[PDB]
RNA sequence: UCCGCGGUAGCUCAGGGUAGAGCAGCCGGCUGUUAACCGGUAGGUCGCAGGUUCGAGUCCUGCCCGCGGAG
């Protein structure tokens, strides 16, 4: 529907203006409910939509989770230390989507610091799924996606660091792209895993991740760990294999719910129809992944987080004493993120480094190798993004089986390998998605794959109307 | 393998004062995750690829930009309690 | 320095209600033992000094000592 609107705009047929009056109204008629949006983009819409001409994304509008820095707008990263935080500058990704005529249309709810995979750890409040009010639309990137399933936005922008990207875009119905790590910039991402981030794009057609990919990614002069790879994907003008060779994860298909496995059989079905070889595969240590990420992000977070005392810019707990006001300001810290920086804390404390976090990243590298390995004999990876659709508000009372969320999520972070997440299905009226990995650097291979998988089918719903 | 003692050790090290009542609860999740994570498996373990930026200067903030994240600031400096 | 296991007969180690067992020692038995074994018996700063308890080897505060481990 986002090339749609261009198209439409492109031809004089509608301006932009009229595109941005139709969403700020449909925001505010539906957010309130969904709770989609924590910031707006105020005044400065409307004055920033009847300024712009006839840009490659001149009609369109952007739901920016609020942990990616937009200059001028309140980015709080779904946290109490930073709730009237207002960046003065902007996120490479963000800056780029603006100079080719797209604009903010607010900042979207995220778990506090993007540590969370429901939303529920929001320091502000939880978002709604747009196709079940009693259950959540996952983590942390909870609401990008549920702004997307309710055509509040037509593009959306995520952060993925163990699948807040993909898991979201899953239990919502729409897709969702972790670049492969390089791709897009992080200069501006409020990050907590720097090995491991990455923004992501998220929309509800293949067609549309094109044009935020291609229009995002690029080589940044100010992220050292950018790649020099030009984006190239909006020529998913299909020249595809036929005959790529699929491989399905074994690890990954036991412990599945009935939709999971039914959605999965049915995609089987379809890619062979559509001329790929495919052949189950062995992820040997992809189960043990999740232990070495909860040990080799958290130690990473508990160093990106430790700027956050009431010196610069968060806000201050109020202690008259430096040290005393340092505790008390970072005491204003939620439960989920205290929890994983004393883990960080101890992973790399005397004593414990070399036999914890040396230990995962030694892991680390073998998954890079093995999944080396794999691609020297299958072009693609398939899974599940999760073993089950959306679940409702309150369970996961135990922390860890929150964690278990990203079973499948993670390896793709651990390693670097770029990783979407399309609709597949339904487990009654609940939208289950699945998992594609492609080798470094070929994310365009990916999507064009997507594109076929769509296209041979037209399985993507919305749970409020769309306009 | 968690005792009291760490946690407090920990809650030091991070900066982080925690009621005694997340003490206790926090005390609880994190042996937990702590035996979750411990269950990974040692195993066995590249080229040099980063660039260099050019000293060249750069446009900064303008002071008043810069200053206005600040809580507390005064006479254009940033203003913390004493040491 | 920190952390984790230890300190009990002589030696090597068992365990909130006489502190125990086999090795050797003592007494008694046995003509082929290889670390002989059978009975009986003697053997104590439970680490040291302070607490809880009616009662502490056992639990809890500090210190001494040994081994091991950390970029
Ligand atoms: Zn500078």
């Amino acid at each position: 529907l986002a090339h749609e609107i261009r198209a439409r705009v492109a031809r004089g047929e509608v301006s932009p203006l009229e595109v941005a009056q139709a969403y700020l109204k449909r925001v505010q008629e539906l957010d309130p409910g969904l709770g989609a949006f924590l910031s707006l983009n105020e005044r400065l819409l409307e004055e920033a939509e009847a300024v712009d001409p006839g840009l490659p994304l001149a009609g369109l509008v952007v739901a920016v989770k609020d942990n990616i820095a937009t200059r001028g707008l309140r980015t709080t990263a779904g946290s109490r230390l930073l709730e009237n935080f207002v960046p003065p500058y902007e996120a490479t990704a963000v800056a780029r989507l603006k100079a080719l005529g797209a604009l903010v249309l607010g900042k979207t709810n995220l778990d506090e610091f993007g540590m969370g995979s429901s939303t529920e750890h929001s320091a502000f409040f939880p978002t709604k799924n747009p196709f079940d009010p009693d259950r959540v639309p996952g983590g942390s990137s909870g609401g990008s996606a549920a702004a997307l399933a309710a055509d509040l936005a037509p593009l959306a922008l995520g952060s993925d660091t163990g699948g807040s990207v993909r898991q979201p875009a899953a239990f919502c119905g729409v897709y969702g792209l972790k670049p492969t790590y390089g791709r897009v910039s992080r200069f501006g991402l409020i990050a907590y895993a720097s090995s491991l981030d990455q923004i992501g794009p998220m929309a509800r057609s293949v067609r549309d991740l094109a044009l935020l990919m291609d229009a995002a990614a690029g080589p940044d002069p100010l992220d050292a760990t950018s790649l020099d790879l030009p984006p190239r994907f909006q020529e998913a003008l299909e020249g595809p294999l036929p005959p790529l060779r699929l491989g399905v994860v074994r690890e990954a298909l036991a412990g599945n719910s009935p939709g999971v496995e039914r959605a999965l059989e049915e995609a089987l079905k379809v890619f062979r129809e559509l001329g790929l070889s495919v052949r189950e595969v062995s992820w040997p240590s992809l189960p043990q992944a999740l232990a070495a990420y909860y040990i080799l992000a958290p130690a990473e977070a508990s160093s990106n987080l430790a700027r956050y005392d009431g010196t610069l810019y968060g806000r201050r707990a109020a202690g008259e004493e430096v040290e005393g006001m340092m505790e008390a300001t970072r005491a204003l810290f939620g439960l989920e993120v205290k929890r994983r920086v004393l883990v960080g804390t101890f992973v790399l404390s005397s004593g414990y480094y070399e036999a914890y976090y040396g230990r995962a990243q030694a892991f680390r590298r073998r998954l890079k190798a093995e999944a080396q390995a794999l691609f020297r004999e299958v072009d693609l990876l398939l899974l599940p993004t999760t073993p089950h659709p959306a679940f409702p508000f309150g369970a996961r009372r135990d922390p860890l089986a929150m964690y278990r969320e990203d079973l499948y999520t993670v390896g793709a972070n651990l390693t670097g390998l770029p990783a979407l997440s399309f609709p597949a299905g339904f487990e009654g009226h609940l939208p289950v998605g699945l998992q594609l990995l492609a080798p470094w650097g070929e994310d365009e291979r990916l999507l064009r794959a997507a594109l076929a998988f769509e296209e041979a089918t037209a399985r993507a719903h919305l749970k409020a109307p769309l306009g | 393998e968690l005792s009291p003692e760490l946690l407090r050790k920990l809650e030091t090290l991070a900066k982080i004062r925690l009621s005694p009542e997340e003490e206790a609860l926090l005390l609880q999740d994190l042996k937990r995750i702590l035996d979750f994570v411990d269950a990974l498996p040692r195993v066995e373990e590249e080229e040099a690829l980063g660039r260099l930026r050019e000293d060249e200067p750069r446009p900064s903030l303008p002071q008043a930009e810069a200053l206005a994240l600040a809580p507390e600031a005064e006479d254009g400096f940033f203003r913390v309690p004493p040491v």
